[PDB]
């Protein structure tokens, strides 16, 4: 599932702004 | 004649934003009159410390952000902005400023405290949230987007982790470090990977326009449990974004679905909140017919989830971080960048 696919991801955690 | 009492509250507001604006408040308070208790979050720009305000023990959220690394990281421009922005606004959805000052080392700005926590960590939690949840708290942000655009600013950082869970159930929005004040097009690449609009990526010129493709994307993670691009690094995140293409979730209903391909527009003279009709092609959209705005604007709808009081200084919606100690030092830094201040 895409759900299953976003959780086990490296981006689930808080995401930080962009730089420059 | 709905119409005609948002665009009178608009103007007045204008009026009010105007007189902060051209006159900022500036030096309104002291490091030695808070109590520090703790860490209770960070970004890659400085560090926030639930405080205690001596003289009257209200609690607070104070940003430290440190001079040498501001200039460093090239976000003058972007913090000035920042706290001018803050300083004039005025809206039951925007985090209040109540103080800022700066010493030798540091710039200081402390706003209300929302022990309740972030929206992100309630949606990671409980995974998603239910479409009217959702719409809920969308509709604070439709309100707020119109206030905001008003005053001819743009917000640029849209995502869960910058909006906070008050005693009610409400949200406020609650970190301007992007936002700007400019008629016209503006050029920075600045923002969130995943919320980023294609013109954006695109180093493209650009205006409030990005701020609606964000809430299409807020409105579909928190619908959904994920983002419409995700990817494990930034580079995938884009080349998903400019692709066109987006798949909803089976669960989506039809209205929502028709929304989002109106809000995440790659066409800009498609994109809903940039057509002649304005926020009004949202507001009157089907996904919306039975959210009361002005009821939302009041607080008088009853808030789908409320987060538990444990007292006012309680910290427990908050994660642990490494306690470091304030320094400031005996000779100013970077005085002049932030005259301002
Ligand atoms: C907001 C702002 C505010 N005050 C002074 C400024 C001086 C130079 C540039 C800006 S600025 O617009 O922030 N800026 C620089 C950042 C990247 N984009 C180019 C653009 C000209 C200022
Ligand atoms: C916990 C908190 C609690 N109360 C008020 C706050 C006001 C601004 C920022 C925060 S904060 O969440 O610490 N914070 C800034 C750090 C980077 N993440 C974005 C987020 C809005 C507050």
């Amino acid at each position: 599932t895409t759900y299953a696919d976003f959780i086990a991801s490296g981006r689930t955690g808080r995401r930080n702004a962009i730089h420059d | 004649s709905e119409q005609e009492s948002v665009k009178e509250f608009l103007a007045k507001a204008k009026e009010d934003f105007l007189k902060k604006w051209e006159n900022p408040a500036q030096n309104t308070a002291h490091l030695d009159q808070f109590e520090r208790i703790k860490t209770i979050g960070t970004g890659s720009f400085g560090r926030v410390m639930l405080v205690k305000h001596m003289e009257t023990g209200n609690h607070y959220a104070m940003k430290i952000l440190d001079k040498q690394k501001v200039v460093k990281l090239k976000q003058i421009e972007h913090t000035l902005n920042e706290k001018r922005i803050l300083q004039a606004v005025n809206f039951p959805f925007l985090v209040k400023l109540e103080f800022s000052f700066k010493d030798n080392s540091n710039l200081y700005m402390v706003m209300e405290y929302m022990p309740g926590g972030d929206m992100f960590s309630h949606l990671r939690r409980i995974g998603r949230f239910s479409e009217p949840h959702a719409r809920f708290y969308a509709a604070q942000i439709v309100l707020t987007f119109e206030y905001l655009h008003s005053l001819d600013l743009i917000y640029r950082d849209l995502k869960p982790e910058n909006l906070l869970i008050d005693q009610q159930g409400y949200i406020k929005v609650a970190d301007f470090g992007f936002a700007k004040r400019v008629k016209g097009r503006t050029w920075t690449l600045c923002g969130t990977p995943e919320y980023l609009a294609p013109e954006i990526i695109l180093s493209k010129g650009y205006n409030k326009a990005v701020d609606w493709w964000a809430l299409g994307v807020l409105i579909y993670e928190m619908a959904a449990g994920y983002p419409p691009f995700f990817a494990d690094q930034p580079i995938q995140i884009y080349e998903k974004i400019v692709s066109g293409k987006v798949r909803f979730p089976s669960h989506f209903s039809s209205d929502l679905k028709d929304l989002l391909r109106n809000l995440l527009q790659v066409d800009l003279t498609k994109r809903f909140g940039n057509l002649k009709n304005g926020v009004n092609d949202i507001k009157n959209h089907k996904w919306f017919a039975t959210t009361d705005w002005i009821a939302i604007y009041q607080r008088k709808v009853e808030a789908p989830f409320i987060p538990k009081f444990k007292g006012p200084g309680d910290t427990s919606n908050f994660d642990d971080y490494e306690e470091e100690e304030i320094r400031v030092s005996i000779n100013e830094k970077c005085g002049k960048e932030f005259s301002e201040f």
